[PDB]
């Protein structure tokens, strides 16, 4: 958005096997990117 | 009193100078927003139409009539509110009027303060000055009371006032003004028995 | 003092806060959305900015037919920061003596207190009316006597200059 | 208007004068106001001469009061059941934009002095207080005195005055409980209260609306602005929140007005509610009006009207 | 005030946004006088239960 590439992460417990929890959390802003990139497409990297 | 209290003391008109100067500040107040500029390079309106021309004048003139206007129609605005405070005393000078100068009112403190009997109109300029002539209690005197009369066994209860304790001679006096008479069936009235109500002094009445 | 912290300018005194403000947030806003805390942008502390005491000023007079002698009202304003000075909720009254005996109130001051001249200008308490400790008890009754006819002039606005504006 | 529009700025402020009057038109209708506030509050509880005190023995006619009343008990001379009143029904952050309240001449203890004073008068006096000197007159009589008013007969109340207090101890305690468990029983209140505090949170939004200009923030545009086009955006926000702040007392004005006629209608009951029997058909709360009882609330009144109600029905034949 | 005065136009009525709430005090102000009319309405017909 308007030239921010901005990042949100949150470390937070949980004691669910299979599903999301129930309660709330905020996402904190970690670093603004100046990067003003188009990005439509994603894809996961897992190992 | 009124008189002298009145040609005395300035301020005891203070309620109808203060209307009437409420209007005189709200014309003279409108008078000098005429003489307010509002962002103008001129508040003369004699002086903006004899100094601009039409090509430049349509602009100026007009953003110097739009803050004209809004000056005005907060002038009539601010004065259809004053106007509904003089009009909602309107309505309580008419019912005043009404049933305190051409009636008599059971409403206690609303024709003025005091026992209301009546009211005379005075002509005042733009309004209307009331003389309302009010029973005041004055002089105080102590009494002990008692909720009712226990006379042959029957309670005893006044129609219309409040039993004195002169100390051997208890007598009823309307409710507004201390006039003991003798305690007769024709002007209280027997009601039930007196082995109910708690307090009873059970004193005589008199069967005339 | 004046500040401006880090674009953030205005007039009032710097006090500490106790805020747990997160390590990016910097500055914080009331219910009015107006700003009234800011994390300090040298050393990290966290303060609340307030703006500096004010209020209007009323002028406590008898009229000039008897006397040019007068008191002023800082109203909301605490004693110690206004360079006969009498503390109360309203502010600091100076000028006017401040005495124990209620009176009737003759120019309104606000919070309970009331001025008049008596001669000089006091300060006071306001009375709400003299006292009266009415004999009240279960078996007493008070009925008047004598009566006084008085009249009372009430005066209620009828009309209004007819005025058309055009 | 010049702290709040033009606020710490004296060219902006100079700028406002080129208005002429609208600021003693303006301060004149606030304070015309303010007076109103005091004048209306002084016509509701000051308009009894002297302040009248209940005597240590609180022995009412067998009619606790000690509900209704101030308690030595609280630090404050405050009543439990009204203290309960105000505790069911900022001031910095208002007066920073120069929008200021003003403490009124009676404080909140002055306020339950006048109620107490007032309240003692009518439970000592009936109706002869509110028009001359004060009598003493015990409470049960005062019942008979407001049954005869309002066309009933005595025998009534001295015959079951026992059930009668109880039934009214047990109303006091239903007002209790209703206004402890539902909040929207005082509406009428929450609604007045509500509205100042929307009046001026919406006064203080405005101050955050930009209304057409560069930013909302006076002290940036003052930072960010010289005078040439400075002049322009000020004059922008000068008629912006002018007639906000002209809206604003106009609501007041108006909403002065609905109160004002409230006030005097709460002055009327008072007087004749209060401080006498009105024989007005539900005038005066639902039923027959036999007194009422004023308690303090946050800038405001709340009236316990005692009022005669028929329960039970019977049919019979009549004849004219 | 969106559909009186920038009725059916979106930029419009986004252009409006910028005085803040006063729409949102002449809509209250008129919902709450078409409340004050079945209020009042109220008190003078439904006043038996
Ligand atoms: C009480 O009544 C008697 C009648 O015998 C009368 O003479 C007297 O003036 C009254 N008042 C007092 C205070 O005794
Ligand atoms: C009157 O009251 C007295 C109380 O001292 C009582 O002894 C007496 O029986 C009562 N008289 C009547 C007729 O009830
Ligand atoms: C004025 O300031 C002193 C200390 O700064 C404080 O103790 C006092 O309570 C203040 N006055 C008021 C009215 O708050
Ligand atoms: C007035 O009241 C204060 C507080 O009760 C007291 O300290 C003072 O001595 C009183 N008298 C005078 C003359 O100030
Ligand atoms: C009542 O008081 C008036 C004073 O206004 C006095 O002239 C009159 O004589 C008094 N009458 C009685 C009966 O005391
Ligand atoms: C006062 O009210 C209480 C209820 O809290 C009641 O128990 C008590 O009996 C009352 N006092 C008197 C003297 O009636």
């Amino acid at each position: 958005i308007d030239g921010y590439f901005k990042i949100y992460s949150k470390h937070t417990p949980i004691n669910l096997v299979r599903d999301l929890p129930q309660g709330f959390s905020a996402l904190e802003p970690l670093v603004d990117l100046p990067i003003g990139i188009n990005i439509t497409r994603f894809q996961t990297l897992l190992a | 009193k009124i008189q002298d209290s009145l040609s005395s003391t300035p301020s005891a008109l203070g309620k109808l100078q203060d209307v009437v100067n409420q209007n005189a500040q709200a014309l003279n107040t409108l008078v000098k927003q005429l003489s307010s500029n509002f962002g103008a390079i001129s508040s003369v309106l004699n002086d903006i139409l004899s100094r601009l021309d039409p090509p430049e004048a349509e602009v100026q003139i007009d953003r110097l009539i739009t803050g004209r206007l809004q000056s005005l129609q907060t002038y009539v605005t601010q004065q259809l509110i004053r106007a509904a405070e003089i009009r909602a005393s309107a309505n309580l000078a008419a019912t005043k009027m009404s049933e305190c100068v051409l009636g008599q009112s059971k409403r206690v403190d609303f024709c003025g303060k005091g026992y209301h009997l009546m009211s005379f109109p005075q002509s005042a300029p733009h309004g209307v000055v009331f003389l309302h002539v009010t029973y005041v209690p004055a002089q105080e005197k102590n009494f002990t009371t008692a909720p009712a009369i226990c006379h042959d066994g029957k309670a005893h209860f006044p129609r219309e006032g409040v039993f004195v304790s002169n100390g051997t001679h208890w007598f009823v006096t309307q409710r507004n003004f201390y006039e003991p008479q003798i305690i007769t069936t024709d002007n209280t009235f027997v009601s039930g028995n007196c082995d109910v109500v708690i307090g009873i002094v059970n004193n005589t009445v008199y069967d005339p | 003092v004046n500040f401006n912290f880090n674009g953030l300018t205005g007039t009032g005194v710097l006090t500490e806060s106790n805020k747990k403000f997160l390590p990016f947030q910097q500055f914080g806003r009331d219910i009015a959305d107006t700003t009234d805390a800011v994390r300090d942008p040298q050393t990290l502390e966290i303060l609340d900015i307030t703006p500096c005491s004010f209020g209007g000023v009323s002028v406590i007079t008898p009229g000039t037919n008897t006397s040019n002698q007068v008191a002023v009202l800082y109203q909301d304003v605490n004693c110690t920061e206004v360079p006969n000075v009498f503390q109360t909720r309203a502010g600091c009254l100076i000028g006017a003596e401040h005495v124990n005996n209620s009176y009737e109130c003759d120019i309104p001051i606000g919070a309970g207190i009331c001025a008049s001249y008596q001669q000089s200008i006091i300060a006071y308490t306001m009375s709400l009316g003299a006292e009266n400790s009415v004999a009240y008890s279960n078996n007493s009754i008070a009925i008047p006597t004598n009566f006084t006819i008085s009249v009372t002039t009430e005066i209620l606005p009828v009309s209004m200059t007819k005025t058309s504006v055009d | 208007c010049t702290m709040y529009i033009c606020g710490d700025s004296t060219e902006c402020s100079n700028l406002l004068l080129q208005y002429g009057s609208f600021c003693t038109q303006l301060n004149r209708a606030l304070t015309g106001i303010a007076v109103e506030q005091d004048k209306n509050t002084q016509e509701v509880f000051a308009q009894v001469k002297q302040i009248y005190k209940t005597p240590p023995i609180k022995d009412f006619g067998g009619f606790n009061f000690s509900q209704i009343l101030p308690d030595p008990s609280k630090p404050s001379k405050r009543s439990p059941i009204e203290d309960l009143l105000f505790n069911k029904v900022l001031i910095c952050a208002q007066k920073f934009n120069g929008l200021t309240v003003l403490p009124p001449l009676l404080t909140d203890e002055m306020i339950a002095q006048y109620t107490s004073a007032l309240l003692a008068g009518t439970i000592t006096s009936g109706w002869t207080f509110g028009a001359g000197p004060a009598l003493q007159i015990p409470f049960p009589m005062q019942m008979a005195y407001r049954f005869n008013g309002i066309g009933v007969t005595q025998n009534v109340l001295y015959e079951n005055q026992k059930l009668i207090a109880n039934q009214f101890n047990s109303a006091i305690g239903k007002i209790q409980d209703s206004l402890s468990s539902t909040p929207s029983a005082l509406g009428k209140l929450q609604d007045v209260v509500n509205q100042n505090a929307q009046a001026l949170n919406t006064l203080v939004k405005q101050l955050s609306s930009n209304f057409g200009a560069i930013s909302s923030v006076l002290n940036d545009i003052l930072s960010r602005l010289d005078p040439p086009e400075a002049e322009v955006q000020i004059d922008r926000l000068i008629t912006g929140r002018l007639q906000s702040l002209q809206t604003y007392v106009t609501q007041q004005l108006i909403r002065a007005a609905e109160i004002r006629a409230s006030a005097n209608l709460a002055a009327t009951k008072m007087s004749e509610c209060v401080l006498g029997q009105s024989k007005r058909v539900d005038f005066c709360g639902k039923g027959y009006h036999l007194m009422s009882f004023p308690q303090s609330a946050p800038h405001g009144v709340v009236f316990l009207h005692v009022t005669y109600v028929p329960a039970q029905e019977k049919n019979f034949t009549t004849a004219p």
